[PDB]
């Protein structure tokens, strides 16, 4: 299984759903894969505090995420009415097991 | 060879030179500076040239122009050392590759930005992010995007819109192409630019082309190295095959010049070596 | 619901399951919370991939995740047996949305 | 207000004759005419009377300077003079402060950490620690560890434990106490912390308390500033009730100063002053 990291997909921006009617492409960049890491004493400290009903029933994270620590800065392009957009942050630039 | 900025710092450090040199700068502008012109325009900084995305570029030109003053050519010498649809295509190309993408977003979002309701964008900014993306994107992108053929109306107004003219082209005042071409030529880039088109693009009849040398590649450098400055040519409309570019000016109000003004638009409008060039990019071959 | 955040709790350091045969309280802090802020464009064209199957079936977050950046540099106790013991990050110092 | 002891030496180090006054008074210390004069001096400066504090910036030079002129004997003057289980409860306080749990953890760590399998932990880097635990965390954490009461020997041995005296306390020799406070003179620290717990908590048979001026405080201050010296002073065992403290000697080997040897000794191990601060301290008084 491959670990955490950059992946990249070539996508129409007309198929993103974001409302561009656009026929252009975009080189799409996520992060995707798994966190191998050892596990923190604190997410086991935080998941048997969970087991035991120790934490006022509320919405906890006890395992790492794989996520953008950085965004693209834009991209642009033209659509089928001849008008140009620009798109912040659309793709992830690095990522990060956190 | 030594370009002039090279051989503005050979000039500076002697004792002759810098001293002529240090005369005709007070003089311009500004017998002692008639003496101070001829000893230079004798030195080897007359024969020192330019080139496009050099370190320095307008430097250069401003010591080329300052020593190479008979007055007002019609064509002046270049100061430049010499050397679905397909648009669609070119974009995409662009956007995958990270420079690329990178310096097409750029303008497209400086370009792009109104300012308020009576300023469109950023004209200066606009230009000046136009000029990066033809001087740092290597024309195997930048010229696919810009002389693309088309066989239908919506890739014809995808390339008319490469420069984002409505920004960049357009005015509320369409000059006359002479009192254009004035105000280009008080700029050291705009008319350093416009005379390598010259030297570049104008017609021959003595070639299979109508190229200077059959060299396409030289003219249409030329070409989209005046974009983004006061002469900055386009697509004047979205035809598809009828390709038709000119700076933003009419022949309008020439009185007696009406011949010269014509002759100028002409080597844009009319000219079987631009029109040849634009069209065998587009081909491939 | 509150944000996300720092909580604390007083935890005897025995209920952890770390091994520690110790009556000794830490004060363990954690990272809890919903993460509000508007939604990214990255992660609303995330979500539109993800369900048009333009992923190559892995994990993927497509939501951003309340977790530490910044743990505590060591807590100390003194166990049923007359040992001591030191732990290293066993709680968070600093939480964010990532 | 008088002047410490580095100040005092500040100001006479900048007058020659204080300076040589001086460095001729410390010369004839170290082992006539010359010195009584040097002296007499000194009497009318600043040095004379000087006087240092704990927790002061540069604590151990104003020690030096105090030491290097003062007068000399079993009792010196110290320089710092001016002219339920409750053990368990005390740790988790300890834990629950920011400040205190830091500086804890921080001693425990350096003091729990083997070097080799002769060297249980770095003694000098433990001692350390262990001196800015009990100088930068207040008393009301501290003493509470170090004086809690006990009823039962897991809580007896918790206090035995706070100081780590595997690694600060405990040695493959266990000296004579008057070689340890040989030791213990040299070092200026040492001496002083020495001196200061011989000042605070020397029993009296006068007051209701034996301590000098019934002031508990004063003496268990003076007892826990000896931790992280040569006479670190801890709980023998994990006697409940049965409180005994001593450095870590005996009065084996003393010859013809047993006497002296058991007297030094018993004003740790039978002193009626400090045996009350710290019974009070943990009764709550």
């Amino acid at each position: 299984a491959r670990p955490c990291g950059l992946r990249e997909l070539e996508v129409r921006v007309s198929e993103l759903g974001l409302g561009y009617a656009s026929d252009e492409t975009v080189l799409f960049r996520y992060c995707a894969g798994a966190c191998e890491a050892a596990a923190r004493v604190y997410d086991l400290g935080l998941r048997r505090l969970r087991q035991r009903r120790r934490l006022r029933r509320e919405r906890v994270r006890a395992q790492p995420c794989c996520r953008p620590t950085a965004y693209e800065d834009e991209v642009s392009f033209l659509d089928a009415h001849s008008r140009y957009h620009t798109v912040h942050e659309l793709s992830a630039r690095e990522c990060a097991c956190v | 060879p030594v370009d002039c900025v090279r051989a503005n710092e050979l000039c500076a450090a002697e004792s002759n030179c810098s001293s002529r040199y240090r005369t005709l700068r007070q003089c311009l502008a500004g017998k002692e500076c008639q003496a101070a012109l001829e000893v230079l325009q004798e030195s080897p900084l007359y024969d020192c040239r330019c080139k496009r995305g050099m370190k320095k570029e307008l430097q250069c030109l401003q010591i080329y122009w300052s020593i190479h003053l008979e007055g007002e050519e019609f064509y002046e010498a270049s100061p430049y050392e010499p050397v679905s649809n397909h648009c669609l295509d070119a974009a995409k190309a662009c956007n995958l590759n990270d420079n690329c993408k990178k310096l097409r977003s750029s303008y497209i979002s400086i370009c792009n930005r109104e300012i308020s309701p009576t300023e469109r964008c950023n004209r200066r900014k606009c230009h000046k992010a136009l000029r990066q993306f033809f001087d740092r994107v290597p024309s195997e992108y930048t010229y696919r995007m810009l002389f693309c053929s088309c066989q239908d109306q919506a890739c014809a107004e995808r390339r008319r819109q490469t420069i984002l003219p409505s920004c960049s082209y357009e005015d509320k005042e369409k000059p006359n192409c002479l009192d254009l071409r004035g105000v280009c030529r008080t700029d050291h880039l705009c008319r350093s630019r416009l005379a390598d088109f010259h030297a570049n693009c104008r017609a021959s009849y003595q070639t299979v082309t109508s190229c200077p040398a059959d060299n396409y590649q030289a003219c249409l450098g030329s070409y989209a190295g005046m974009i983004g400055f006061d002469m900055t040519p386009n697509y004047v409309d979205s035809s598809p095959t009828g390709i038709v570019v000119s700076p933003w000016c009419s022949c309008r109000g020439s009185g007696n010049m009406e011949e010269e003004c014509e002759k100028f638009l002409r080597d844009f409008t009319e000219n079987p070596c631009l029109r040849n060039a634009i069209q065998a990019f587009g081909n491939g071959t």
